């Protein structure tokens, strides 16, 4: 759908699809410890 | 900060990063400085360092100033002074 | 009316509908939205 | 614009400004009130 | 004071700040002077200082006056006098 390729992981979710015109890139980490990283558009170092 | 996303397809990658060829910058407090190797600093006075690199000299913040490459040939000798002002 | 007139339609108060009259050509535009809804997989993000 | 045009100015939504174009004569009216305040001596009555 | 908001996207940041290259200013009371390092002063007579920096020489207030860079070469010698007026 508009070019997608999501990835689910234990508690954390990684997204890197250049969807149509609205980027889905926003790797949200959910450190159950006490931290919650949800930078939709932030310091994320992606590669492939 | 930004989000340099590098993707590789064919022998021509795009990024909507490479190493710094013998480049150095002047570390200081200002706004921190990390590294994905092992060591990282969250404070500091005036101290420069060279060597590793993944950082991309961002026109916004490159710690202080940036200086690339190694200049002096063989015969180039250098004399330095003590310093201090006021 | 008489002849080729205006390009009206600009609601005031709290509304945001603007008027634009290019060379006697009637035109009007609305702005009651300016919100983007980016569907990021199993999440609906709004702006 | 070209020639003698309209008699516009009718805000919609929750506004109440109406337009009236009698024989090419621009006219507009507001209705954002319709409340009467009758001062009955030491008492201010509103309607 | 203002609110210099710096944002970084691509190798070209905008701000609707960098360091001062060997710059100094003349501290005084006037209207205080802080720093995000550790020390900070809320009062004072006439005393200048150099070194660190994040402050942006604001045309409104730069403490007193500002002076950038280090001038004197090697051979440049300087003699100073006592002073005092009236």
């Amino acid at each position: 759908q508009d070019n997608e390729r999501v990835l689910f992981a234990p508690v954390r979710m990684v997204t890197v699809p250049p969807r149509h015109y609205c980027i889905v890139a926003n790797p949200v980490s959910r450190d159950t410890q006490s931290s919650v990283l949800f930078d939709i558009t932030g310091q994320v170092r992606l590669r492939h | 900060a930004d989000q340099e996303i590098r993707l590789a397809q064919d022998p021509f990658p795009l990024y909507p990063q490479v190493v710094l060829p013998n480049t150095a910058l002047h570390l200081k407090a200002l706004l921190d400085f990390e590294d994905k190797n092992g060591d990282k600093v969250m404070a500091g006075d005036e101290w420069l360092f060279e060597g590793p690199g993944t950082y991309i000299p961002q026109k916004e913040v490159e710690v202080v100033e940036i200086i690339q490459a190694t200049v002096i040939k063989q015969n180039q000798a250098l004399r330095l002074r003590a310093r201090k002002e006021c | 009316g008489c002849g080729c007139p205006c390009g009206c339609g600009a609601m005031a108060t709290e509304e945001a509908i603007i008027r634009i009259p290019p060379y006697h050509y009637i035109h009007v535009l609305d702005q009651n939205s300016n919100v983007s809804r980016v569907e990021v997989g199993p999440k609906t993000y709004i702006r």
